[PDB]
């Protein structure tokens, strides 16, 4: 529990949950849940932002050391 | 005059010595249908750069001081700053440009060649078919002479304008685009494809309306979609050399890549499929074209006078005068020609020699041409992790410290990211860990069962590129059969209830913990023997074939083979939560029915006076209930909204967002150029600038 990058045995051992889909959406659209590999890499629709590389772990303090108070 | 030389273009004693091949790869040749595919493929690279090779979110994928776990092919290779892989991308840019226009056409094709396989060596998740054929295509154009017609470099050196090239030019992007075809042909003969299990879903589209006027679904999921790929890749790939089966090739070719374009995301590859498939045509076509104009136009558009000679070709000399000769770059046109088309051959079948990278697939994906063919998806994914000083087990988030997600499928690099979070943990207040990885997948619709041994420490594994993995488990291709009565059983269930169903080795175990909201859980056995133990009493009972038990809602329990061969068995689910919720929800929309019609003509109570208002002002904050009623609302109005929009605004929006893309990769270009040329300003300015390059163009 020290930090985003541990979890708890609990939610670590939930086999049976709703998976959010790489592709498409859970809620709508067809294919969302079977993978095809080679198209572009794009998530669930929403708001104009592209990617999920946003997400990552210690993204704002990094940002904020290159590019300032933004 | 044969029949086989006008059919081949090439006479059987051509090939009777050396000399005489040499001379036939090096006949004089119109360079007209390369110049246009020279023309085609530098703009659609020039569009491609800022769109998928990620310029415009390369500012949050390479940014300094970010610990990322990077998957390159060559643990040497690391990623520079970010200022100067900006400047590798200009590099990249200036080298299509100079590819369209054909200024400078070496330098230009160099300056675009090394920076594209830096970038594509660099990171192996970004691996995909079109991106491998890009950067062929960018190696072959390097060395033909490509900027003969239609080519600034022409206009300023007489030598270069309007002249021969040799065969050799032609023939190789010709067998580039027929291998492409021939290989993704066969690699398409499969059980998985021929049988309708790979891309099942997508006859749902509605660009395949009018095939359903004459046939069923069913049908036509497997008819039209699946044979017919494989059917037009073979015919596309014979039909458009010989000059009686090109029309219709041309127009399947044509129609096929349209639909594809429109039904994927692939991006680029189809503009450039339907650019590369003239070039089976006469080699001068274009030259016609522009013979076919009023004089005006081609006042404008390129000579039509015929070309003259060049040097960079063996003439026959019909003086009297003896041969010329082949020197010496006439036989190393050839020897790269036949050398080149065999290697692409021979690569795509090279995966019996690379068998670390083996998998339930082969090889790494990228360079086999197997598109569409094996549909995958994961389920669950554990990692754990044993401290090395305390004994502590613990577990980690599975996403952590990575970008992308091919890491649940390739061994290799789920070693690279056990090495990395190795590295990474001692940040962490973590020792010398020991780490273990647990991943469920399933192919094309079959028992979702393990991948890697979860018994294994990945960090002290061992993995070399030329020797098999030894903890990689096998996929069990003789359960495949059930994927019959499993879809029946997929069809038996109400709206609410869901089925998952496992296959598991003899001698592991899998632990789960049912969820509290999961209530009227059940678990089923359909082949083999298993021990189903719960934990809280410590009771463990020995279910055989056919027998259905209830497994409680909020604890731990465990399943354990113990059969010789692997058990089969399903998890089948309600959840309870959602249900209550939706109960409660339909009885409150009930409720507003029936007080928007006149009837309850008693007063609401206060809890039901926001839903009436619609606006939480000046009263009590509501209830989560109607909270979720509200936002459920609000959504589907949004939805509605959004189904009911013109297509003249879908446009426009369309376009005013590649126009922020556009924009925004340029400025954040700009800005880290003045930062490499000029040096860093102040944090306030930098921040300023950042501001300005992310405003949306409005
Ligand atoms: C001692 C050593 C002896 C020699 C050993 C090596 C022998 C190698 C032989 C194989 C290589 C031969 C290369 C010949 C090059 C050649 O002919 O190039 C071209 C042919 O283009 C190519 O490069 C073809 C690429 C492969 C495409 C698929 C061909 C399908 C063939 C089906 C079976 C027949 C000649 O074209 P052209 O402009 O004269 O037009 C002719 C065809 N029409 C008019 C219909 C469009
Ligand atoms: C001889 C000829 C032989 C035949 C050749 C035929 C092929 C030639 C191709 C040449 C290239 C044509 C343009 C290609 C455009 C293109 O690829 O379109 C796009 C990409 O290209 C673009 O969008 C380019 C946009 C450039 C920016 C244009 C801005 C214009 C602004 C106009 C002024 C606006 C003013 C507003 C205020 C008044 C594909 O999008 P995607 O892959 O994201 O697809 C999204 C949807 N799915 C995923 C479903 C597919
Ligand atoms: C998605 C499909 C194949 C994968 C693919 C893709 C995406 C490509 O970009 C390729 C480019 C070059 C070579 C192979 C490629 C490839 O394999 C099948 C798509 C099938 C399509 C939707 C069916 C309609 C067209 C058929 C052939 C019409 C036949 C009509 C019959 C009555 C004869
Ligand atoms: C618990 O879930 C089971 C499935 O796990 C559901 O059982 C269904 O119950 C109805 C009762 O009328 C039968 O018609 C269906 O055939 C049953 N489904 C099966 C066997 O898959 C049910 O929703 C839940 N039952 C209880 C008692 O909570
Ligand atoms: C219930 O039965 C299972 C069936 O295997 C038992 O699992 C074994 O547990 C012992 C220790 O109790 C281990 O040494 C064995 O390796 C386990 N077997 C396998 C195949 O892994 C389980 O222990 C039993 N539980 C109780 C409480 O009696
Ligand atoms: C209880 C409810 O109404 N909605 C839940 C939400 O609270 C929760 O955060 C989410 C997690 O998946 O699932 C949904
Ligand atoms: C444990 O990690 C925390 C969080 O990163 C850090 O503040 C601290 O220095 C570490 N504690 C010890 C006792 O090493
Ligand atoms: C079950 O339904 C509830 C309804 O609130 C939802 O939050 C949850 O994500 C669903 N899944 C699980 C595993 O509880």
């Amino acid at each position: 529990s020290k930090g985003a990058a541990f979890v708890s045995k609990q939610e670590a051992s939930e086999v049976l949950k709703r998976p959010r889909r790489y592709l498409y959406q859970w809620l709508g659209a067809p294919v969302p849940y079977p993978d095809p590999l080679e198209p572009r890499r794009e998530v669930c629709e929403l708001n104009p932002d592209c990617d999920e590389l946003a997400d990552h772990i210690g993204f704002q303090e990094a940002y904020r050391r290159f590019y300032g108070p933004v | 005059d044969s029949r086989i030389g006008k059919l081949l273009g090439f006479e059987w004693t051509d090939l009777s010595s050396w000399r005489r091949l040499v001379t036939l790869l090096n006949r004089p040749t119109d360079p007209a249908s390369l110049a246009v595919f020279r023309f085609l493929f530098g703009f659609l690279m020039v569009l491609d750069i800022p769109q998928e090779r990620g310029l415009s979110s390369l500012d949050r994928k390479y940014l300094d001081g970010l610990d990322v776990c990077r998957f390159p092919l060559l643990d040497a290779l690391r990623p520079l700053p970010l200022d100067w892989m900006y400047l590798v991308y200009t590099i990249m840019f200036l080298g299509a440009l100079g590819m369209m226009l054909g200024l400078c056409y070496r330098i230009s094709c160099v300056l675009f060649l090394l920076p594209y396989w830096y970038v594509f060596l660099l990171d192996k998740t970004s691996w995909n078919n079109h991106s491998y054929l890009y950067g062929l295509l960018a190696f072959q154009l390097t060395f033909m002479d490509a900027n003969h017609y239609w080519s600034v470099d022409g206009l300023l050196n007489a030598h270069r304008r309007n002249a021969h090239v040799p065969l050799w030019n032609y023939a190789v992007l010709r067998g580039q685009i027929f291998i492409v075809y021939f290989i993704a042909g066969v690699k398409k003969l499969d059980a998985d494809w021929v049988e309708g299990y790979s891309m099942e879903y997508l006859s749902r589209h509605w660009l395949f309306s009018p095939f359903k006027l004459l046939l069923s679904e069913e049908l036509t999921s497997l008819l039209v979609v699946h044979w017919g790929g494989l059917l037009l890749d073979l015919s596309a790939g014979f039909l458009l050399f010989f000059d009686v089966s090109r029309s219709i090739g041309l127009f399947f070719v044509s129609y096929f890549h349209c639909m594809n374009s429109q039904l994927f995301s692939i991006g680029m590859f189809s503009y450039v499929m339907l650019a590369s498939s003239p070039l089976f045509c006469s080699p001068e076509w274009p030259r016609k074209l522009v013979s076919y104009c009023p004089r005006r136009l081609q006042q404008l558009l390129p000579l039509k006078a015929a070309p003259q000679p060049s040097v960079s070709c063996v003439y026959k000399r019909s003086r009297g005068k003896s041969g010329q000769k082949p020197g010496l770059r006439h036989q190393l046109g050839a020897a790269f020609t036949l050398l080149y088309l065999l290697e692409q051959l021979f690569l795509p079948y090279s995966h019996f020699l690379t068998q670390g990278y083996n998998n339930w697939t082969n090889g790494l994906y990228g360079y086999s041409w197997d598109m569409m063919v094996h549909s995958r998806s994961h389920q669950h994914v554990k990692i754990t992790y044993r401290d090395g000083r305390t004994g502590e087990l613990g577990y980690l988030n599975p996403g952590v410290f990575t970008q992308s997600r091919r890491w649940k499928d390739h061994a290799d690099m789920l070693k690279q990211y056990a090495t990395c979070l190795s590295r990474l943990l001692p940040k962490y207040n973590v020792t010398e860990p020991q780490i273990y990885f647990d991943i469920w997948v399933s192919i094309n619709d079959r028992f979702q069962q393990r991948i890697f041994d979860p018994r294994v420490d990945i960090v002290q594994a061992a993995w070399s590129p030329f020797q098999r993995t030894s903890w990689v488990q096998p996929l069990l291709m003789d359960l495949s059969p059930w994927r019959a009565k499993l879809q029946e059983i997929k069809s038996s269930l109400d709206n609410h209830t869901e089925v998952v169903f496992i296959a598991d080795f003899p001698g592991l175990h899998l632990e789960n913990f049912v969820s509290e909201d999961l209530g009227n859980t059940s678990i089923q056995l359909l082949q083999g023997e298993v021990t189903v133990e719960l934990v809280a009493e410590q009771k463990n009972q020995t279910l055989r074939e056919g027998e259905k038990m209830q497994l409680p809602a909020g604890e731990y329990h465990k399943v354990y083979t113990t059969s010789p061969s692997p058990s089969c068995y399903m998890y089948v689910y309600v959840n309870t939560t959602e249900l209550a919720l939706e109960q409660d929800l339909a009885y409150l929309q009930e409720l507003k029915e029936k007080v928007e019609n006149g009837s309850e003509t008693g007063p609401l109570p206060p809890e039901l006076q926001p839903l009436l208002e619609g606006e939480v002002k000046g009263g009590p904050e509501p209830t989560p209930l109607v909270q979720t009623f509200l936002r459920r609302q609000q959504r589907l109005q949004e939805i509605e909204r959004r189904r009911n929009t013109p297509f003249h605004e879908r446009f426009f929006r369309f376009l005013l967002r590649k126009l922020y893309v556009f924009r925004r990769s340029f400025l954040m270009t700009c800005i880290s150029l003045r930062n490499l040329i000029l040096g860093r300003p102040s944090l306030e300015q930098l921040a300023q600038e950042v501001t300005y390059a992310n405003l949306r163009p409005f």
